[PDB]
């Protein structure tokens, strides 16, 4: 299989970078919670400036 | 004494009315003495909103 040994450079290309992807939506899931929380310490915070 | 009993009945009665006119100038002072007490309160309750 000639072309075989150009579809192993392909598929190592793109299975070390889906790898990246895997993980780095995992971080983007983690940010996303830590701001969440965030933002309801904001809308807590500006409900006792409203009763303030 | 004619107009001296004349000008002495009404210096009693000017005099008779100011005993009653400035006790309701008193009867008035007391009641912003009242409201200063509550002025008092009011801004501890907004310094404490404030801080």
């Amino acid at each position: 299989g000639s072309h075989m040994k150009d579809v192993q450079t392909e598929t190592f290309s793109v299975a070390e970078s889906i790898e990246e992807i895997s993980k780095a939506n995992e971080e983007i899931t983690n940010q996303l919670l830590g701001i969440s929380k965030e933002m309801d310490n904001i809308s807590t915070r500006i409900e006792s400036i409203s009763a303030s | 004494v004619e107009e001296g009993t004349k000008l002495a009945d009404e210096a009693d009665e000017k005099l008779n009315s100011i005993v009653g006119a400035v006790e309701r100038i008193n009867e008035m002072l007391q009641n912003i003495a009242a409201a200063i007490e509550e002025q008092n309160a009011a801004v501890d309750e907004i310094t404490t909103a404030m801080t």
